[PDB]
């Protein structure tokens, strides 16, 4: 009779719960499980953050989960309550689909990994494009919020560790007329513009840029995924280039990979000596799981080469490395794939890029 | 005058009788509104116990505000309270214990306010101490505990804007979210040269860090460590790892006792409610449910904050900052002496430092 080790999950639907169950059952078949055997415990998202925290305690931590998978629901309901409550005990949380850069901040989310990269890592792709297409002078426009500034910090680090940013302009989120900001950019010589902004803020940029004739021949526009989604797509200038994270919204694929990674890590953990069990339930328990920080290290340094979503490793913030992106180009008002970033390398496909104007 | 509900939640042994006494200035609310106070005892300080207790209170009764005190060193309690405050939009005052330990970056929607000093004020009290004794050469150690950036920034801002010959030699950032089986933290601490070390972290973190620092010879004579209030925490609980000669800034219940704190808490919430009622002819309706907050949210706000931060009572300024700290706390400088007892060795009062010793006796 093996020791039973529970893995937890907070997921979007009962379908995804069943996918989690089966992934864990496969992990048990795959692995040698005479000593250690995994058991799936799951719920779906509660309708508010306090209920959600309570359910993490009552439904998951009561089962002594060693880790918790969390999906981003596609309805205001974030992983955050689950990170907080699990983090209180140093139980690792694995985000499956959340892209916001704030989850990279160890001070707030002190035991959080994810199998997708934060939006800010799209800078890694921009940088490779800047080398490839020899854009040696760029203007960077970002929203003056956490996400925007995270994109800036990431690109600047790549540029300061070749191509240069001739200027960085920040704007206040929710500003509707941005003519003043963009006139500043228009004055400059560089004509490659990079944008980090939410949907609605991208929309405002695109509109103002159009009225200043900054979306036609001569200009290049390089953006991420939010800036070619929803309403941002509706006013985007032709010739724009943006990104889509491949499998980025496939909860099922990330459940598979996450379980594989966590199963591998748990079997590795139990090679070592003096592994303790997590706390059973929240009530009366205020000490951290003594083994939590070690299990975090083992996860951080996990490699899973043959993932559904590609090559799975994590960086020093616990963020996905070797993520793969579609490189999209708006031609005749259709988003067309003109290549991919395969995790380390740009691959142009046989569809031609059409730039602003031509 | 109409009555507003205020829960006073007390964790761990306390004189309820002595507490109910200091509030006999209950005949001392001549405001537009009077407090209906309910003492509530709590045993546990995990997230579930704290959430369910407060939510049960809020459902059983109409609570305008919560006054919270505990007898622990658990700084996570403040984090839990900020979360509850922001989610339910209910005023919560953390007046003692873990609940008062600095919580940096409170939520935008938070109505959570803490007795005791901001991070930046403690940073500056530290530099004033160092200046008094002409200790101009120092290094900083922090963990990733929230605030560590504000701490390092404040130090750096202060010293770069002064003509005193400050020398900040080394800033270490220790990651204690991972295990220390590779002796990483030992290797980082071995870098330290300075005769003064400022340490920002939690009391539990400092316990491990000092253990390591001892092993590599960093805690004896020649090294003076200075820490903020939350590291000393409850001064009747002194980890064996803490080195004698440790200096701390403190607001652990020296001259400002729990009874007086509870009374000031009740006054702050009550005055704020009266002030708002006087100006707007309403106050926010107490949430009847934690569990419905998603619906009810366009109907709620943190309006009461404007008033919560600007109360004077019995001719004493009880102002909070917008960051949610006491404005003008009287701070006590304490030293861990040879008997492993914390000892008063100075005061910070009227933005001025008054130290007991001109020269430090041996410790
Ligand atoms: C994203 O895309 C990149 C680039 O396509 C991939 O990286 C390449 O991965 C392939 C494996 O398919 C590697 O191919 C191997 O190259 C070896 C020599 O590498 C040197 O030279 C190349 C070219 O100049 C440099 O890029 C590289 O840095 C090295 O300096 C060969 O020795 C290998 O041949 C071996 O296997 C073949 C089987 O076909 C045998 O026939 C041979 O006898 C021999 O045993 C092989 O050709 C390539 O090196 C990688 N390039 C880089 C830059 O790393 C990523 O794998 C891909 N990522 C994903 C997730 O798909
Ligand atoms: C990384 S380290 O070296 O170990 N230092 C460190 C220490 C503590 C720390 O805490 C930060 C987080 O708690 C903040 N957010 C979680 C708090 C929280 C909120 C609500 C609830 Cl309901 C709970 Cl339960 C817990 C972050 C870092
Ligand atoms: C999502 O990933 C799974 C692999 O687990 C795959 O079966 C499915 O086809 C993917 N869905 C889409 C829309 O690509
Ligand atoms: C844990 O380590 C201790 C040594 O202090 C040893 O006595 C005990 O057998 C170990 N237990 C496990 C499960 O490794
Ligand atoms: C706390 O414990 C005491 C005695 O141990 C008990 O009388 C009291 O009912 C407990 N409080 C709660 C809320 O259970
Ligand atoms: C509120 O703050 C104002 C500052 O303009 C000041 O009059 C006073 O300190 C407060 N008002 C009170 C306490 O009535
Ligand atoms: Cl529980
Ligand atoms: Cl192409
Ligand atoms: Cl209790
Ligand atoms: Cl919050
Ligand atoms: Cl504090
Ligand atoms: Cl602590
Ligand atoms: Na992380």
């Amino acid at each position: 009779d093996p020791k039973i080790v529970n893995i937890g999950a907070v997921l979007s639907t009962k379908k995804h719960e069943q996918i989690f169950r089966e992934a864990v059952n496969q992990a048990n078949k795959r692995h040698f499980t005479r000593k250690i055997q995994l058991q799936a415990t799951s719920v779906t998202h509660r309708p508010n953050a306090i209920q959600m925290a309570l359910s993490v305690c009552e439904d998951l931590i009561s089962s002594q989960v060693y880790a918790i998978l969390v999906s981003h629901p596609p309805a205001h309901l974030t992983p955050t309550p689950i990170s907080y409550t699990a983090g209180f005990y140093r139980i690792p949380v694995i985000g499956l689909t959340t892209r916001m850069s704030i989850y990279s901040d160890k001070s707030i989310h002190l035991s959080f990994l994810r199998t997708v990269p934060p939006y800010s890592h799209q800078a890694l792709v921009w940088f490779e494009m800047m080398r490839l297409f020899n854009w040696n002078h760029v203007i960077l426009i970002v929203s003056d919020d956490h996400e925007g500034r995270a994109a800036q910090k990431k690109l600047e680090t790549l540029l300061e560790g070749g191509p240069k940013a001739d200027k960085v302009l920040q704007f206040e989120p929710g500003t509707k007329n941005l003519t003043a900001l963009l006139l500043e950019a228009k004055e400059l010589e560089a004509r490659v513009i990079i944008l980090s902004a939410s949907e609605d803020d991208a929309t405002a940029v695109y509109k103002s840029a159009a009225m200043l004739d900054m979306t036609g021949a001569g200009y290049v526009w390089l953006v991420g995924e939010r800036e070619i989604s929803g309403s941002a797509l509706r006013y985007a200038p032709d010739g724009i280039i943006g990104l889509q994270l491949i499998n980025g919204k496939n909860e099922s694929a990330h459940i598979s990979d996450a379980v594989a990674v966590v199963a591998q890590a748990i079997h590795e953990l139990f090679e070592m000596e003096n592994i303790t069990d997590p706390p059973r339930g929240c009530v009366g328990n205020t000490n951290i799981w003594k083994t939590g920080p070690l299990f975090k290290r083992v996860l951080m340094s996990s490699k899973y080469p043959d993932g559904v979503t590609g090559r799975i490793e994590f960086n020093e913030d616990g963020d996905r490395k070797f993520a793969q992106y579609s490189i999209m180009n708006l031609q005749n008002r259709k988003l067309v794939q003109v290549g991919i970033f395969n995790g380390s390398y740009i691959i142009q496909n046989d569809r031609k890029i059409i730039w602003p104007g031509g | 005058p109409p009555s507003i509900g205020i829960a006073v939640i007390l964790v761990g042994t306390s004189d309820e009788v002595a507490i109910k006494d200091a509030h006999e200035k209950d005949d001392f609310h001549h405001l537009s509104v009077v407090p209906r106070v309910e003492l509530v005892a709590m045993n546990e300080t995990d997230p579930k116990s704290i959430i369910t207790r407060i939510c049960d209170l809020m459902s059983d009764r109409k609570i305008q505000g919560v006054v919270f005190a505990d007898d622990t060193d658990q700084e996570a309690i403040a984090q839990i309270l900020d979360f509850i405050s922001a989610q339910t939009l209910t005023p919560i005052l953390g007046i003692h214990g873990g609940s008062s330990m600095i919580m940096a970056d409170k939520d935008e929607s938070s109505m959570f306010f803490q007795f005791g000093p901001s991070i930046e004020q403690q940073a500056s009290v530290m530099l004033n101490i160092m200046e008094e004794y002409d200790w101009y050469i120092f290094s900083i150690v922090t963990t990733y505990f929230p605030g560590y950036q504000d701490f390092v920034n404040k130090i750096r801002s202060t010293i770069e804007n002064s003509f005193v010959g400050w020398e900040l030699e080394e800033v270490l950032l220790l990651d204690m979210s991972l295990d220390d089986g590779d002796s990483k933290i030992q290797n980082q601490l071995k870098k330290l040269q300075s005769p003064i070390i400022l340490l920002y972290c939690t009391k539990e973190e400092a316990t491990y860090i000092f253990e390591v620092a001892n092993s590599v010879g960093l805690t004896g004579y020649g090294y003076t460590w200075i820490v903020p209030s939350l590291v000393a925490g409850d001064t009747d609980t002194v980890p064996s790892e803490f080195p004698t000669g440790l200096i701390s800034v403190s607001y652990d219940e020296w001259d400002y006792g729990l009874p007086a704190r509870v009374r000031d808490g009740i006054a702050i919430i009550t005055t704020a409610a009266s002030d708002m009622l006087s100006e707007h002819s309403f106050i926010p309706e107490p949430k009847s449910s934690c569990y419905n907050t998603h619906e009810k949210r366009i109907y709620q706000s943190n309006m009461l904050n404007r008033y919560l931060i600007n109360v004077t009572f019995e001719g004493r300024d009880l102002s909070f900052s917008e960051d949610g700290y006491q404005m003008h706390p009287k701070l006590v400088i304490i030293l861990l002496n040879k008997e492993r007892k914390w000892e008063r060795v100075g005061k910070w009062k009227d933005k001025s430092l008054q130290m007991k010793y001109y020269v430090w006796p041996r410790m």
